[PDB]
RNA sequence: GGAUGACCCCAGGCGGUAGGGGAGCGUUCCCGAUGCCGAUGAAGGCCGACCCGCGAGGGCGGCUGGAGGUAAGGGAAGUGC
RNA sequence: GUGGAGCCUGGGAGUGAGGGCGCGAGCGAUAACGUCCGCGUCCGAGCGCGGGAACAACCGAGACCGCCAGCUAAGGCCCCC
RNA sequence: CGUGAGGGAAAGGUGAAAAGAACCCCGGGAGGGGAGUGAAAUAGAGCCUGAAACCGUGGGCUUACAAGCAGUCACGGCCCCGAGGGGUUGUGGCGUGCCUAUUGAAGCAUGAGCCGGCGACUCACGGUCGUGGGCGAGCUUAAGCCGUUGAGGCGGAGGC
């Protein structure tokens, strides 16, 4: 059984057992959160309009991190314009426990 | 004539690629029927002085 | 560049040498040449107000 | 074919004394 | 076990010698000797010396059998260059590089 | 979740009868087939399109006065080495090249596009040699 | 006091040269050529990060589009219905469903056909 | 909001040449220093997929090296190609 | 009408070769990627982004950073695409 | 180097101690390999450290139907390290070097072969604003004298 869930402005297919990285949530590590559900599939197929009312996905938040540093640099020729920025997008790591109908 | 000149430095790659034909070819050698030494064919063996069976020159 | 020991001769002509233009070798652009805004002897003393 | 005779832009090259 | 010999500051130009060294790399001591003897290049004289010295070192110093020897490694490195003046026309003075080589030969035992 | 990329697929062979079909509008469909843009696991950087066999290429149809007017062109590299060949002559002389040339110019340019053009097997006459792969008769 | 260059410039140059490993010719070996190459690299990466999001979207669409014509409608029609139905499953997942869960995709098509 | 630059909350701005302004990093030397680090390895060199920092940079680990180095906080310039 | 509005007194400037386009004229030939003014605009400094095959100034639109999420602009939806 | 006046360089470091490698081996020698000294010998005299351009040997990945400012984004293959990462690059997308000067340059306009090191807004005095302090109808000393030997005072002439 799988679920399509929406979090951090993006959407992910999740299933029990899944470790998953998403945009940082405001939940203490160890706690559990309930993600909205757009769709379920496998045995039963139920289609959200846009989200299905009863359903939820229980995920345990393993904690929060910082993605490997990405170097964002800007260069402009014949104008002596150079900028160097280091970016580390924060995230939250989730453990998908169960899918509720 | 107006003194031609190279326009750009030849890269490490392009010059070495030129030199893909520069390998020497090993001397072609046969054993001497008399004294079994290695020597170039159709020459008189400089080890024993034999050619075509007979002794030809002092070695 | 005027305190350095070299002469004031122009090392090679201005034009048609194929080389950069230069004057004397005491120029600060030369190795061995004079230094530009380097230190000179200096008096670092001043008069702090007696009341202070 | 051009009628108005057109003048040389460059002189005949001449050698320099070589430093 | 390996044995090694080095000839340093040999006044020959590395590119020219390397051509010869290439001929004997990975070869038996026996074939190498044959090859160098009939190689029509000045380098062959020098490379021969290094070859022999290593074999000598192998037998005399490192307990290796002359019959099992082969050229495990061989390489020519650049040594210092003798910079020399070559006088040319119209007063110009060129510089010639009498290049110099470091010849290295390394011998091993063919356990087969 | 990363996007699905397919492991090696078994390519599908397909037979198309060109007779009567308009040159360009068949050419279009063949290209699509070759790029495999009709299968949901389409990947742009591999050749997982179909193999397309065409028969009766000589019996391809063309609107307007193009038989006499559409000129194919070849440059040889030498001075004055531009050959102009009319549709009529090509059909008459190398008919299978008509559809091929159309299909080729609708394929992408480069290494993959070139590899795909090789998956186009075009024949004049009603028969083809590839019984071995038993192509599916496609209506396009 | 005098402050000759000392150790600074080498260390700076090394940074750049390290950041240029893998580049062809002097582009990885010469500081100056390394620099120039990196200038470009930064701009491309920035630009391509933006344009990556487009590259994958186009892919999703093409895959969605193909999976629709197996059911007798096209992408544009499918998306309108999906809209009229009020289904907000994005293209990233539509295309996943098109491949891994055809029944689920087939359901989605029906709803979209009906919503029109 | 708290009580004053602690941090949290909300809202808005943030293309940029000449150019104005701000805040920093690093280099040499001084006070700190009759101290402190240092052969159980100083400076410098070669690595690092690690840690911190927006960044300039700073750490830390391995290797080389073998006798120097120098804190918090300040000061002065031959200070960054 | 609270805006990187405005006015006042001061410190630091750079600029004082502009260019395209639309419109209004003069000069020119109801020529010029022509020349000289006026209003505006964009490039200049947005040779960053989408369209225009490609293309500083035409169309769309003012790039703080990240996202394998969504909606549009001009322009497009037979294949390249 | 210049007839001459004159111009005018480059070039420092073994180790604590020469203990500077007896003797043997290949070699004509140079040079090397053993032995030996040393805490250390890639400290061996072409000697502290020993960067970079540059050259070479081995290894992993890769390349002979492919179109290019050499990268970048994605995916796949192979190799290496221990739901991860490093190396490589096959295919696909995108993509007009840097600096200078310009109305405008990838520009077929300037400069640069590449690397290392040197290399350009400072100082004195005076001015003018801002600023951190002291004092405030007042503020402040200059030369010098005394003291110190990295000690600070005195000095009111004069200046505003
Ligand atoms: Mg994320
Ligand atoms: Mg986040
Ligand atoms: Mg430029
Ligand atoms: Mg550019
Ligand atoms: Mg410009
Ligand atoms: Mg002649
Ligand atoms: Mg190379
Ligand atoms: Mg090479
Ligand atoms: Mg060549
Ligand atoms: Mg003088
Ligand atoms: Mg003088
Ligand atoms: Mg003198
Ligand atoms: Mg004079
Ligand atoms: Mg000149
Ligand atoms: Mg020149
Ligand atoms: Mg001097
Ligand atoms: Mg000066
Ligand atoms: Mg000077
Ligand atoms: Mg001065
Ligand atoms: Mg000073
Ligand atoms: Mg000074
Ligand atoms: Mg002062
Ligand atoms: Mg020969
Ligand atoms: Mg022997
Ligand atoms: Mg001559
Ligand atoms: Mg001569
Ligand atoms: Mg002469
Ligand atoms: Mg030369
Ligand atoms: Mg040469
Ligand atoms: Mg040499
Ligand atoms: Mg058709
Ligand atoms: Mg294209
Ligand atoms: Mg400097
Ligand atoms: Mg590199
Ligand atoms: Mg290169
Ligand atoms: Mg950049
Ligand atoms: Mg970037
Ligand atoms: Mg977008
Ligand atoms: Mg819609
Ligand atoms: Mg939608
Ligand atoms: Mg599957
Ligand atoms: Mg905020
Ligand atoms: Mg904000
Ligand atoms: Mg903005
Ligand atoms: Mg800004
Ligand atoms: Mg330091
Ligand atoms: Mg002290
Ligand atoms: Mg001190
Ligand atoms: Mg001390
Ligand atoms: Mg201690
Ligand atoms: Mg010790
Ligand atoms: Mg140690
Ligand atoms: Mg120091
Ligand atoms: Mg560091
Ligand atoms: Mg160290
Ligand atoms: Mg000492
Ligand atoms: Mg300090
Ligand atoms: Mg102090
Ligand atoms: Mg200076
Ligand atoms: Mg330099
Ligand atoms: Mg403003
Ligand atoms: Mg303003
Ligand atoms: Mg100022
Ligand atoms: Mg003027
Ligand atoms: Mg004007
Ligand atoms: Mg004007
Ligand atoms: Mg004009
Ligand atoms: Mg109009
Ligand atoms: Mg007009
Ligand atoms: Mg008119
Ligand atoms: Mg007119
Ligand atoms: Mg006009
Ligand atoms: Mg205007
Ligand atoms: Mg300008
Ligand atoms: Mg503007
Ligand atoms: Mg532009
Ligand atoms: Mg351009
Ligand atoms: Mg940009
Ligand atoms: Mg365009
Ligand atoms: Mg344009
Ligand atoms: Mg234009
Ligand atoms: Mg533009
Ligand atoms: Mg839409
Ligand atoms: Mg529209
Ligand atoms: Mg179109
Ligand atoms: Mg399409
Ligand atoms: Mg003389
Ligand atoms: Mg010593
Ligand atoms: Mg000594
Ligand atoms: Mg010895
Ligand atoms: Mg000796
Ligand atoms: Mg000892
Ligand atoms: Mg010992
Ligand atoms: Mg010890
Ligand atoms: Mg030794
Ligand atoms: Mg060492
Ligand atoms: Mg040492
Ligand atoms: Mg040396
Ligand atoms: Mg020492
Ligand atoms: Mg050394
Ligand atoms: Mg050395
Ligand atoms: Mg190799
Ligand atoms: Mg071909
Ligand atoms: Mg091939
Ligand atoms: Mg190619
Ligand atoms: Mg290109
Ligand atoms: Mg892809
Ligand atoms: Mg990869
Ligand atoms: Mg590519
Ligand atoms: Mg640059
Ligand atoms: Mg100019
Ligand atoms: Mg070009
Ligand atoms: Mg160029
Ligand atoms: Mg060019
Ligand atoms: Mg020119
Ligand atoms: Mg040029
Ligand atoms: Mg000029
Ligand atoms: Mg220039
Ligand atoms: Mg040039
Ligand atoms: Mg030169
Ligand atoms: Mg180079
Ligand atoms: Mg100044
Ligand atoms: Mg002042
Ligand atoms: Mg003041
Ligand atoms: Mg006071
Ligand atoms: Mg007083
Ligand atoms: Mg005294
Ligand atoms: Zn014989």
């Amino acid at each position: 059984m799988f679920a399509i869930v929406k979090t951090g402005g993006k959407q992910y297919r999740v299933e029990p057992g899944l470790k998953l990285r998403v945009e940082k949530l405001d939940a203490e590590p160890g706690a559990t959160v309930e993600l909205p559900v757009l769709l379920l599939g496998g045995e039963k197929t139920v289609v959200g309009t846009p989200v299905v009312e009863g359903a939820s996905v229980v995920a345990e938040v393993l904690g929060h991190g910082r993605g490997k540093k990405i170097l964002v640099s800007k260069f402009k020729a014949k104008v002596q314009y150079r900028r160097k920025k280091g970016h580390r997008q924060p995230y939250t790591e989730l453990l998908i426990k169960e899918i509720r109908g | 004539a107006k003194h031609p000149v190279p326009k750009k430095k030849t890269s490490k790659a392009r010059r070495d690629a030129r030199r893909s034909h520069h390998a020497l070819t090993p001397p072609t050698l046969v054993p001497c029927p008399e004294c079994k030494a290695m020597k170039p064919p159709h020459t008189v063996c400089p080890e024993c002085g034999y050619y075509a069976g007979r002794k030809v020159l002092e070695v | 560049r005027g305190e350095v020991a070299y002469s004031g001769r122009k090392i090679w002509p201005q034009k048609h040498t194929g080389r950069a233009r230069h004057g004397d070798i005491g120029a600060p652009i030369f190795v061995g040449g004079g230094v530009v805004f380097g230190p000179k002897p200096r008096d670092y003393s001043y008069t702090l107000p007696k009341k202070v | 074919r051009r009628i108005r005779p057109r003048p040389p832009r460059l002189p005949r090259p001449r050698p320099r004394p070589l430093p | 076990m390996e044995a090694k010999a080095i000839a340093r500051y040999v006044r020959i130009s590395p590119r020219k010698v390397r051509l010869v060294v290439d001929l004997i790399r990975g070869k038996s001591l026996e074939e190498a000797r044959n090859i160098l003897r009939y190689t029509n290049k000045r380098g062959a004289y020098f490379v021969a010396k290094v070859l022999e010295s290593a074999a000598a070192n192998a037998v005399n110093n490192h307990d290796m059998l002359e019959d099992r020897l082969y050229v495990k490694a061989a390489y020519v490195d650049e040594g210092p260059a003798l910079k020399r003046v070559l006088p040319r026309a119209r007063g110009r003075a060129d510089i010639i590089k009498k290049r110099t080589s470091h010849i290295t030969v390394i011998l091993g035992e063919k356990h087969g | 979740m990363k996007t699905y990329v397919p492991k090696q697929v078994e390519p599908r062979w397909v037979l198309i009868d060109a007779e009567g079909k308009t040159l360009g509008r068949l050419a279009t469909k063949i290209a699509t087939l070759l790029r495999g843009k009709h299968r949901p696991d389409w990947t742009p950087n591999v050749a997982m399109g179909d193999f397309v066999v065409v028969v009766n290429a000589d019996k391809i149809r063309v609107t307007g006065k193009k038989l006499e007017q559409k000129i194919y062109t070849r440059y040889s590299g030498y001075p004055g080495g531009l050959k102009k060949i009319p549709l009529e002559k090509m059909l008459a002389t190398h008919p299978e090249r008509v559809l091929e040339h159309a299909v080729k110019g609708m394929l992408p340019k480069g290494p993959l596009g070139r590899r795909l053009f090789k998956r186009l097997k075009v024949y004049a006459g009603p028969d083809h040699p590839h019984q071995a792969q038993r192509p599916e008769k496609l209506e396009v | 006091p005098r402050a000759k260059t000392g150790v600074v410039r080498r260390r700076k140059h090394k940074k750049i040269l390290k950041l240029a490993k893998g580049y062809w010719g002097l582009r990885s070996k010469s500081f100056r050529k390394a620099r120039e190459t990196l200038f470009a690299a930064g701009n491309y990466a920035y630009a391509h990060r933006k344009r990556r999001k487009r590259d994958f979207r186009r892919l999703w669409i093409v895959r969605i589009n193909a999976a629709c014509r197996q059911h007798g409608l096209n992408y544009s029609t499918f998306i309108h219905g999906l809209k009229k139905a009020g289904i907000e499953v994005d293209r990233k997942n539509l295309a996943d469903l098109a491949v891994r869960e055809p029944q689920v995709f087939a359901e989605l098509v029906e709803r979209a056909k009906a919503a029109q």
